[PDB]
């Protein structure tokens, strides 16, 4: 993967020029930013579960998904359902502090359009979960980092659409 | 003679499976308890348990006619029975006189052991025993036997046997069903040999018989395919952590790598791949790498990871020095994309021990992989293939002839060994009972007895240890101020803490025996015999201890050497079985070489170390002398100054 | 970086980043400042340092620029300094990065096997990259110096 | 060294609690006191019963330097001060810190010490806790005096107080 | 009845707690004793006869 | 701690510490007086931490304390209270450490096995880090507080 | 325990335990409710048995608890109880065990040098545990106290 | 392996008591440390290849081990008593950085008499070129980081004995 830093490197790197004003004015941009960025995956970090809990209430439970020929029916699928919203919790978590989608890119979107497809996980119940886990993000970490974070989620959205 | 030993531990091949083996070893590979499908199946067999001993009990009683019905239809001209130990195209009967009498009576005998494997299949509950001791028999005795005539016999004991279970069809059945099984089996043509080929040039090439494998407890073989239920997935992600880990560490303690098993049960990584990244994990290396030196955290990755241990010196020499080149990560990608691996577990397979049983099994590794599958292997830490290995290639090592547990810590006192089971460390060498051990005597090397057998009690001056003698005279042989007291009292300490190693505590010191000794009663020798035979000697370093290992102290302590090999030993210990301890102590105390070495008035001292207690001793940072081991360059000042 | 080393670790073990590993990028990106003014130091001055460092590897290992030699030739002095700055680039970019992650994988993995092929001395590329260090260093201040030094350090060993 | 009594709410651990109350210059005055005391109302010593030789030197020193110093070794003794003697004070065994103490009233009052200020009368809460420890039985009296001397000196970790008593010049 | 606030306010430090062979679970045992410690004796070896005073059995 | 950390990585590499590494565990051991001087706040105030905590957790959970509850007794209220003890002394070796491995490899590894063989029921047990955590919050900065809170939430999210 | 004893004598001589031996752990075996009830006798009353021998110790011998004593002061006299309260534990072990081997390797051996280390008066232990004896035989009935009074002897023998 | 910093903690733990004030002075001794180690670590990793050339110059070149008959004899057997020092010296290094000498017991020293003992390896040879490498390191990083350094490597010797 690339962060910003090492994505400014490979930028650079593949012309074969040394960092100039445009790539520093990126890196400064990035190392100002490094303080809101730990302390928003500090807070998420403090607050993954309860995120997850209440995303999950908003937006799939007591809805078709959790009733007994919903995808969401049996413990196993609720426990696997839970544990794909916080690994895209965390891995947006990992975005946002790389300030770089990469990771995402590869790390979480990977076939992961057709394991659903072919396993029949509903991508819409999916997307709007995602949104609900964005809407509490922002209102728990604050609006600039909310929208840092809604960023890699609405990435995390798109690459399932 | 071999120069090493990887150890010998009990071997127990199934020679046949039983209904409750199967069951118990079915619950047992699983880790868990019997389940309702397992405790059903003990329930039905039990039940069933008194129809099948009606059975034998039936058969053995008339086993006689049985065999003389099969033995008088198969056999013409004469009385097959004069010495007892669906009719096939090309039947004829056999002569007697002609067939001849060791024939004759292994003929006789075949059809008994015949009934009476039969009778043991029905009281097992399972015909496992007479599949695997009766298919590829024909083939055995084709050249000497005839095999429509054994068919026909086989056919007239099966009728006979079941003739005796008009009851209904719950006897007949089973007897039918059992020798139906037998009959079909001796029909059966030799299955070919299950060959293990070697991975590489320095592995040899092994092959099993298929009766060895289909008696063996056959190995649950787990494979993770995409469309398993997920509780089938469950288990195989289960069977992976117990494989790589050596146990069900989710369970115990809730350890885990949860997206690597949502992958693995994915598709999106094979079995193998996800070995590869389970075995890189923190978790791996904190409990198989971390705790390890590279020599033994390769013998355990090959136990986890191929279900095997090192094959030979060259394979632990090339991996170890994958390990030394890129670690951990290194060593688990050579072990995983090897073509063994691939060609045992491919893609789906999880790795499973192999072992005995499962396929033809080496003598060069073989006791080092009976303790590398044992579950205490974790807590071995010195390695065991590298050493044996290399100690198949070189001589006899330096170690106590029963082995290197046997040998004390040469410090100044305590009699401390290293335990068996403790950090186990065994290195069992195999020394004939002629074998002499290299001592390394505390003086001048010329005086050691081997080369100078006249030196002995020589004393050893600067270059070994202080020896007390009572030279001088003993007090009253009135007045105050004797000069003799001082050193008669100093040899009595000096015989205390050579006997003992230190000094005793206060009410501990044999004060009758220092009398009779300071009074001229009795000698220095008659006195250190009084001291070894004393309860506290006993207590102290005979009774807490193998009675080897007492023997070797007591040698070291007395004769002030360790011993020489199996002749001085066996006769110490030979004592030991018939007379005891105070009979082992006279025959050291009494020996010759005691009273060449030190007469009566000498106290022993250390006159011989092993190797490791001069190296112990001599290879410190402080006491290293700058002359050994080492190139010594003369300096010089430069010629420009 | 130090930032995709740290996320990688944390991933690894399927966690967010510690509060310890959350602390050292912080004190890592407060740092961002100095670790930009060595790179900006470095890259403005490449020429100076390119050339004395290669004049005075010339002066050291004359057999290099000795004809039979590998550097021997106008064309080959003008790609072995060539080579001299493209590793300066290289330290830059692991200044700023913090780690030597991009040195690693630009110009620094297979190395001996590249320049085995084209037959250079491994041994002059690594006392050439020396007296890089040492003209940039006399170029920057202590502590500047010895923050880059790390790296050239570095660069230089894996090199030998 | 021996085990401390320190927090028992019985009258050796108070009386022990309130010697520490008190300020530097308290708790010194109160043991010269006390030592005045010795003998009389409160238990006598018995130095044969403590490896009195660990403290020789130190109190060699003591006997040498000039009469300020001696007087400012004391008070660094009391006031928890960072000195070499100090940290030598720190680690002898209680026993030998209050037998280190009673040579130091002893050289005192036969004047190879400094002595107290002239005219020197004992504070209020000093006094009162003074009385306390004469009113207690000798086995008590000597566990109070023990622990009242054990934490004087210098030892590491610990650190604190602001009062001090420097000189009295 | 049980009340937990009661435990709450009592609540010790485990390590502070004593132990069996710690004499400090004698010292209530000791000061109920209250030995008696023998009064100041009045000896000088000044005034002492060593060979009058020794015994002569 | 990061060093040994950092160590163990390298070890698994057969490799040196990179520079970056060490630059980390420079950082770290000039940031140490912060962390020790929150340790020594945390463990001045402990038995005050503990028991207000543990009054919070029983008024807010009194089915923990009512009868058939886990912690219904003298002596089991004592023991819950001196679990919530080693807690708050995990989480100072923690805050020592910089690092939550202290705390993990003490009293995370197998407590959920610890605790249903037990019978405690182990959100009510995060609650009471919740409660610990608030109560010491309260006694010291801004800054501190929320350094302490990183690994009072670190026991927390582990334990439920 | 008797059986242990004899079972090292009979090995030293490597011959099965004898008629004699035998019928010793015979005895010891049956007859065995009066050594438990001996030891229950001694185990209940161990507080008022360690206080009343030391006020007895410490009115015959006041000097321990006099300025120079061993004694002397409230925590020197909990420990020299604590001692008293070991001996009589140990007494009980012996007293069950049909044997002094307990006693002997517990606290006698070496008994002497550790007293001499800690400026105690053994002798003054000894009679201590006169003391103790004298008041667990108050406590009892004839036969127990007999054999109660045998394992004090031992151990006052063993520091007389 | 445990460091200073957990070797403080444990020694805390296994009393169950938190942290007093001398476990804080030991853990201050080792933050003051810190630096010098940290350099000295740097400068051991720039020249650990040197450290053991020149140490092997110094002790085993032109000697019996290197001729005919002797343990480094042939390619393979000198390329394994190099790297065997090269992992003496990493090890020695990580030591130093932790200030603890617990992961030389655990990755170095636990079963190696034994297995050079099986090999034949000459055990007083290995710490003459152990002493060497002390020595060129306490050249190279300086009186007092060269002591602490001494320090572990001193540790295998004596392990090694
Ligand atoms: C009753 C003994 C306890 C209790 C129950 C309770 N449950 C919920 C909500 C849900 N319960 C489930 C569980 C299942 N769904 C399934 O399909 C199956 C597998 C056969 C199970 C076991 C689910 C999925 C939900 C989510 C709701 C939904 O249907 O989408 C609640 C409501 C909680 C809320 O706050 O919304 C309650 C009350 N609660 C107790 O206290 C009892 C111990
Ligand atoms: C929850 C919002 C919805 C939901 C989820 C759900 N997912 C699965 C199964 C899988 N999910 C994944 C995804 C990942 N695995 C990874 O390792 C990562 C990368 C970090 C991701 C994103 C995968 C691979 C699977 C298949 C294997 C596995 O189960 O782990 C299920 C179970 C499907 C089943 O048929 O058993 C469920 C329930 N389902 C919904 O209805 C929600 C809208
Ligand atoms: C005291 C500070 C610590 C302590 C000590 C302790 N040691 C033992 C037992 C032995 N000690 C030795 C030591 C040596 N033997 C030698 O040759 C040398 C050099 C001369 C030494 C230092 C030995 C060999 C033993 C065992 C044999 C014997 O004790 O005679 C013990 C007793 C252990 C036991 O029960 O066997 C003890 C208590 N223990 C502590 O707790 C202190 C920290
Ligand atoms: C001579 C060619 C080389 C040499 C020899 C040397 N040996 C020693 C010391 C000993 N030699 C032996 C050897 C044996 N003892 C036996 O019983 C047998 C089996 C028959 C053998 C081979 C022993 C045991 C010793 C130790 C002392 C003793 O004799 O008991 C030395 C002295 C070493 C010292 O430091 O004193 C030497 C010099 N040395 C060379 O350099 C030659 C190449
Ligand atoms: C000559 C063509 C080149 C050359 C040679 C050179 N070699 C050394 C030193 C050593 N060479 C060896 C070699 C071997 N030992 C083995 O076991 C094997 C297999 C049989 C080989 C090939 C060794 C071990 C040494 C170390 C010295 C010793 O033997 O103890 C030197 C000396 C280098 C120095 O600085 O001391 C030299 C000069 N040098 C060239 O430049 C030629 C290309
Ligand atoms: C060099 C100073 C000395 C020397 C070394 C030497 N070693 C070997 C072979 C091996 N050394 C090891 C070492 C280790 N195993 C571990 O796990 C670790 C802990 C990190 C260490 C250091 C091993 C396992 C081997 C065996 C490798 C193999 O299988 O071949 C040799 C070669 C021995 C041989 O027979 O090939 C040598 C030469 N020898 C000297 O004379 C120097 C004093
Ligand atoms: C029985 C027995 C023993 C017990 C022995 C015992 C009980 C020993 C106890 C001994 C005692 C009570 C010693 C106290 C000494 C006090 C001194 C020297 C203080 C001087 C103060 C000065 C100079 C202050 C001056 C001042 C300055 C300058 C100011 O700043 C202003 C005023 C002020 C006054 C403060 C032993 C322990 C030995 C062994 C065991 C055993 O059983």
């Amino acid at each position: 993967m690339q962060d910003a830093i090492t994505a400014v490197i490979n930028s650079a790197d593949v012309q074969g020029k040394y960092l100039d004003g445009a790539a520093m004015d990126k890196l400064k941009s990035y190392f100002a930013s490094g303080e809101l960025r730990v302390r928003a995956a500090s807070v998420i970090s403090a607050n993954a579960a309860t995120i997850v809990k209440e995303a999950v209430a908003k937006s799939l439970l007591y809805s078709d998904v959790t009733r007994p020929g919903g995808n969401m029916y049996t413990t196993r699928r609720y426990a696997a359902c839970i544990r794909d919203l916080d690994y895209y919790l965390r891995y947006a978590t990992y975005a946002m502090l790389a300030g770089d989608a990469s990771i995402l890119d590869e790390r979480v979107l990977n076939g992961l359009k057709e394991t659903y497809n072919s396993l029949g996980v509903p991508i819409s119940s999916t997307v709007q979960a995602i949104q609900a886990i964005k809407e509490v993000t922002a209102s728990l970490v604050g609006a600039d980092a909310g929208k840092e974070m809604g960023v890699y989620l609405d990435y995390i959205c798109s690459g399932l659409s | 003679s071999v120069k090493a030993s990887g150890g010998s531990s009990l071997a127990r091949p199934q020679l046949y499976q039983t209904v409750p083996v199967s069951a118990i070893s079915q619950a047992e590979q699983q880790d868990r308890f019997l389940e309702g499908s397992e405790l059903n199946e003990l329930t039905a067999y039990f039940q069933s348990g008194a129809l099948r001993l009606e059975i034998a009990e039936t058969l053995t009683q008339n086993a006689d006619l049985i065999v003389s019905r099969a033995a008088n239809r198969i056999f013409t001209g004469g009385s097959p029975l004069s010495y007892l130990e669906p009719i096939p195209p090309g039947f004829r009967p056999i002569n007697i006189a002609r067939y001849g009498p060791s024939n004759m009576q292994k003929s006789l005998r075949d059809m008994s052991w015949f009934l009476r494997y039969t009778t043991y299949a029905i009281v097992a509950g399972d015909p496992n025993i007479i599949v695997v001791n009766t298919r590829g028999l024909k083939e055995v005795i084709e050249n000497a036997c005839s095999i429509d005539a054994t068919i026909v016999a086989i056919q007239e004991m099966r009728a006979a046997s079941a003739d005796y279970f008009r009851n209904n069809a719950q006897a007949k059945e089973i007897v039918l069903q059992y020798f139906d099984i037998l009959l079909s089996e001796f029909k059966a043509p030799t299955p070919a040999n299950k060959v293990r080929q070697g991975p590489s040039n320095d592995i040899q090439g092994l092959e099993l018989p298929q009766s060895y494998f289909n008696a063996a407890a056959k190995r649950q073989k787990y494979a993770m395919k995409p469309g398993l239920s997920a509780l089938e997935k469950n288990a195989v992600i289960k069977a992976a952590y117990r494989q790589i880990f050596e146990r069900d560490i989710t369970k115990a303690y809730s350890q885990s790598i949860s997206y690597l098993e949502s992958q693995v049960r994915n598709g999106d990584i094979s079995m193998k791949e996800f070995v590869r990244r389970l075995a890189k994990s923190p978790l791996y290396r904190k409990q198989f790498f971390e705790p390890f030196i590279n020599s033994r955290a390769l013998e355990l990755a090959f136990r986890h990871i191929l279900g095997r241990g090192p094959s030979s010196r060259e394979e632990v020499q090339k991996y170890f020095s994958i390990v030394s080149s890129g670690g951990l990560p290194a060593l688990v990608d050579a072990l995983v994309d090897s073509q063994e691996y691939a060609d045992y577990f491919g893609e789906e397979t999880v790795p499973y021990l192999r072992g005995l049983g499962v396929e033809a099994q080496e003598c060069r590794n073989w006791g080092m992989q009976q303790d590398l599958f044992s579950y205490s292997a974790p807590f071995r830490k010195v390695p065991q293939f590298i050493t044996t290995f290399a100690q198949y290639d070189r001589p006899l090592p330096d170690q106590h002839v029963y082995g290197s547990g046997n040998d004390p810590l040469e410090i100044q006192f305590g009699a401390i060994f290293p335990k068996e089971t403790r950090n186990p460390s065994k290195r069992p060498a195999p020394f004939n009972k002629d074998t002499k051990r290299i001592l390394i005597h505390r003086g001048p090397a010329v005086n050691n007895q081997v080369g100078n057998p006249s030196a002995v009690g020589e004393f050893p001056g600067s270059l070994g240890a202080k020896v007390f003698r009572l030279n001088g005279g003993l007090p009253g042989a009135g007045t105050s101020v004797k000069f003799g007291e001082s050193s008669t009292q100093a040899l009595i300490r000096a015989a205390y803490r050579q006997v003992f190693g230190r000094d005793l505590y206060e009410g501990q010191r044999l004060s009758v025996a220092e009398i009779q000794l300071e009074n001229g009663d009795i000698s220095v020798r008659e006195f250190i015999k009084r001291l070894a035979k004393s309860e506290l000697f006993l207590k102290l370093y005979w009774a807490p201890h193998y009675v080897c290992k007492a023997i070797e102290y007591m040698h070291r302590r007395l004769l002030g050497r360790p011993t020489y090999g199996r002749q001085e030993m066996n006769q110490y210990f030979d004592i030991a079985s018939k007379q005891g301890f105070y009979a082992v102590v006279e025959a050291m105390i009494d020996s010759k070489e005691y009273s060449d070495a030190f007469g009566e008035d000498t106290v022993p001292y250390e006159r011989y170390l092993t190797p490791g207690g001069l190296q112990m001793r001599s290879a410190r940072v402080g006491s290293l002398r700058e002359d050994i081991g080492q190139r010594v360059d003369k300096e010089v000042t430069p010629r420009f100054v | 970086s130090i930032v995709t080393k740290s996320i990688v670790n944390a991933d690894a073990e399927a966690r967010y980043l510690s509060p310890g590993e959350l602390d050292r990028i912080k004190a890592f990106v407060t740092g961002g400042a100095a670790r930009l003014r060595i790179a900006e130091t470095l890259t403005g001055s490449r020429e100076t340092i390119v050339k004395q460092a290669g004049d005075r590897l010339f002066q050291k290992r004359p057999d290099i620029v000795s004809p039979g030699g590998n550097a021997y030739g106008e064309e080959m002095t003008a790609t072995c300094l060539r080579d001299m700055d493209y590793y300066l680039r290289l330290v830059t970019y692991g200044v700023v990065s913090g780690d030597v992650t991009p040195i690693e994988e630009i110009g620094l993995v297979g190395v001996r096997e590249m320049y085995r092929s084209l037959g250079t001395p491994i041994e002059a590329v690594a006392q050439s990259v020396r007296e890089m260090k040492e003209v940039a260093s006399g170029l920057m201040s202590s502590d500047d110096a010895a923050e880059a030094s790390a790296y050239f350090d570095f660069v230089i060993g894996k090199m030998s | 060294g021996i085990f401390p009594n320190t927090l028992a709410a019985d009258v050796v651990p108070a009386t022990i609690a309130r010697f520490s109350q008190l300020n530097a210059e308290d708790q010194l005055a109160l043991i010269w006191f006390a030592y005045l005391e010795m003998g009389k109302t409160l238990t006598i010593a018995a130095p044969g019963a403590a490896s009195m030789q660990l403290a020789e030197n130190a109190l060699k020193e003591i006997q040498a330097m000039g009469p300020l110093q001696q007087t400012q070794a004391m008070c660094d003794l009391a006031n928890r001060a960072d000195t070499p003697l100090c940290r030598t004070y720190a680690s002898w065994s209680p026993n030998i810190k209050l037998g280190f103490w009673y040579r130091l009233g002893e050289l005192m009052e036969q004047g190879f010490v400094a002595p107290i200020p002239a005219g020197y009368q004992l504070s209020a809460n000093a006094n009162a806790v003074l009385a306390t420890i004469q009113g207690l039985e000798s086995g008590q009296q000597i566990t109070v005096l023990r622990n009242a001397v054990v934490d004087m000196g210098f030892t590491a970790g610990k650190d604190g107080k602001r009062i001090a008593e420097p000189v009295v010049p | 009845q049980i009340v937990w606030q009661n435990e709450v306010r009592r609540f010790i430090p485990q390590e502070k707690k004593l132990t069996a062979g710690n004499p400090m679970n004698f010292l209530g045992m000791a000061r109920s004793i209250n030995p008696a410690a023998n009064t100041i004796p009045k000896v000088s070896a000044q005034n002492i006869n060593i060979e009058a005073s020794v015994p002569r059995r």
